[PDB]
RNA sequence: CGUAAAGCGCACGCAGGCGGUUUGUUAAGUCAGAUGUGAAAUCCCCGGGCUCAACCUGGGAACUGCAUCUGAUACUGGCAAGCUUGAGUCUCGUAGAGGGGGGUAGAAUUCCAGGUGUAGCGGUGAAAUGCGUAGAGAUCUGGAGGAAUACCGGUGGCGAAGGCGGCCCCCUGGACGAAGACUGACGCUCAGGUGCGAAAGCGUGGGGAGCAAACAGGAUUAGAUACCCUGGUAGUCCACGCCGUAAACGAUGUCGACUUGGAGGUUGUGCCCUUGAGGCGUGGCUUCCGGAGCUAACGCGUUAAGUCGACCGCCUGGGGAGUA
């Protein structure tokens, strides 16, 4: 997937700290950011069938959480999806 | 404690599940049975076995497998009793009605064997006719004096002799058996978990039920 | 996913029944702790004991009266796919009285026997029979 | 609903249905009582009158409902707060024909050029067509080209399914295991919808060694539009798009829980004289046999066709017809 310290550095700006790397937003960002680095893999090879239901989870996946954390905590969803410069 | 002193249970192999209450089980992959639960039961079984054998009832030991002869011949014999030691017929109880008119003509045949016509007319059929006293002799050798259907049954093996257990079963007859730990408890209104193949064991086994039969009223 | 726990709880005591289990564990809780001191109380089970501080584990030790088992047929009515209320008039009796059907009432989880008696009616869980 | 008709080819997922566990509040569902109404006749019950009966009739019950008010709060729902046993994130590794792109290697077939060499070669049940003294076949050397990747190779592995087999690099998906941390029900199923989906086929542009529908010849045969033989085009191969199906099959939907065993395979890992071809455990996936149970039987049998729960799909005699 992604690299270590990428995954680190994401945990370090959502987190209420490290090793607090469950959390809702933690997970939204670190899919966020598979999802983006995978949009340069198939813009270039278009025909990794497998791969992309890999992608369709990611993007699944995070469309569950962004619908749990807006039914839970509605300021930390608009200050999350403001943040990672979704929802377009 | 220890009246059953060397046999400490067997059968690693095709293990039932059904002996489970039964098994302490631990070495070299061979299933040992608790022989703290086999005391207990054993005594039962000579408890009610006794309590029938003070009846005036018949007792049929099942001895097909070897060394369980002439073992079950020499414990059935030593008491006033009997016995099956070699193949046992499929429906000896529940068809004696066909195997009386066999044992009917087994005592034929030895009346007219030891006594009457043996030298007479043929040398051939002769020997044909004392063979086929070995046959029914060997097959229907203890049960030949019974006259009746038993009223216990005491079989050394229940997987061995599966059939006897069910034709006991099918007709309302206790049913003795000492299981191993692949046999199992099907109708065995009296089990005890021991060992079936030990020669030592059958014949310390053997000997203790020998010896309580043998004592009726007196 | 585990969405009638009720339901697993029976199918634990029918399962225990069938392969002759001495007794039964599962995860607990405070319907299941009524049902069973309802079973305990009518005489189907022989006793439970919830034990565990951050996770309860209820257990019940089953009967069995002679060689057979005593729960002779243990059925989940008011099922979450279509749940069951019957009134004090309409509240059933299971073979014939001799089987007991639990019933959920206001007052708390009772017999049909007890809440026949007792004047209400109300969520019919299982036939116990 | 394995085989009788019936499990979508497989997934993702919206609306829908269902939803672990604890406390508090509400009381919508639910329950209890009350009131108003539910026309009369009819049905039912207990009586009365026609000589009886049909019939007529008195009183009740009933009209299983709806509305309102009063309560109960166990279950379901709403709301608020939690909690970790479901779900997910992070750390470290493991195995793998998972996918896509690029490169390369070795055997072999065909073709071309050349050397030797000479009368057959090929084929079949037998033959003939076919190739061959213009020198075939055999054999050696050099070259070109395309496709597929022996041995390993295994009821072995990976993938949702279709499917994926030389070796190397690049990009990439998932699974599983060990200890610990974190979120805290975020879950399950899914009509419409969307995606993927062997082979054949279609479109455009390449490629084309082998194989081979069509086709042609030779046989066989009563005939032979076949099986067999000799050739052989589309096709099979590549790029991009379409199609959208299969005995797309474990003829077995998905998810979760419980229920005796045995022998293996494969991939993790901990512990303990390892003092072997060690011992003892604990997971993931998988194969064979079988117990209870189920099943019309056959068989399934902890990977269920057993015992249950949630949601979906489908069936309703054969044909006509999966046709118009």
């Amino acid at each position: 997937s992604l690299s270590t310290e990428a995954t680190a550095k994401i945990v370090s700006e959502f987190g209420r700290d490290a090793n607090d790397t469950g959390s809702t937003e933690v997970q939204v960002a670190l899919l966020t950011a598979q999802i983006n680095h995978l949009q340069g893999h198939f813009a270039e090879h278009k025909k990794d069938h497998h791969s992309r239901r890999g992608l369709l989870r990611m993007v699944s996946q995070r469309r569950k959480l962004l619908d749990y954390l807006k039914r839970k905590d509605v300021a930390r969803y608009t200050q999350l999806i403001e943040r990672l410069g979704l929802r377009r | 404690m220890l009246k059953a002193g060397v046999h400490f249970g067997h059968q690693t192999r095709y293990w039932n599940p059904k002996m489970k209450p039964f098994i302490f089980g631990a070495r070299n992959k061979v299933h040992i049975i608790n022989l703290e639960k086999t005391v207990p039961m054993f005594n039962e079984a000579l408890a009610e076995l006794n309590k029938i054998a003070s009846r005036k009832g018949k007792i049929l030991f099942v001895g097909t497998k070897r060394a369980a002869s002439e073992a079950v011949k020499d414990a059935a014999l030593s008491c006033d009793q009997f016995f099956v030691n070699h193949r046992w017929l499929g429906g000896m109880l529940t068809n004696w009605k066909t195997v009386r008119q066999s044992i009917k003509r087994l005592k034929d045949l030895e009346t007219q064997s030891q006594d009457g016509t043996f030298d007479k007319l043929t040398k051939k059929e002769a020997l044909m006719r004392t063979r086929e006293l070995e046959k029914l002799e060997n097959s229907l050798g203890g049960i030949k004096d019974m006259g009746g259907l038993p009223d216990a049954l005491f079989v050394i093996d229940a997987d061995h002799e599966h059939i006897a257990i069910k034709e006991a079963n099918n007709l309302g007859i206790p049913v003795f058996a000492i299981v191993d730990t692949n046999s199992d408890p099907d109708g065995v209104d009296f089990v005890i978990p021991g060992n079936d193949d030990a020669i030592r064991a059958v014949t310390l086994y053997l000997g203790a039920v020998a010896a309580t039969v043998r004592e009726g009223r007196s | 996913s585990m969405q009638d726990p009720i339901a697993d709880m029976l199918t634990r005591i029918r399962n225990g029944q069938a392969a002759n289990k001495a007794a039964v564990t599962m995860p607990s809780s405070k319907l299941k702790v009524a049902i069973a001191n309802v079973l305990k109380e009518e005489g189907f089970i022989e006793d439970f004991k919830v034990e565990g501080d951050t996770k309860p584990e209820l257990e019940l030790t089953l009967k069995y009266f002679q060689g057979k088992a005593v729960v002779e047929s243990i059925q989940r009515v008011s099922r979450p796919g279509l749940r069951i209320y019957k009134r004090k008039d309409e509240l059933p009796k299971v073979m014939a009285g001799l089987g007991i059907a639990v019933v959920s009432t206001s007052k708390g989880v009772m017999t049909d026997r007890a809440a026949r008696q007792a004047g209400l009616g109300g969520e019919i869980i299982c036939y116990v029979a």
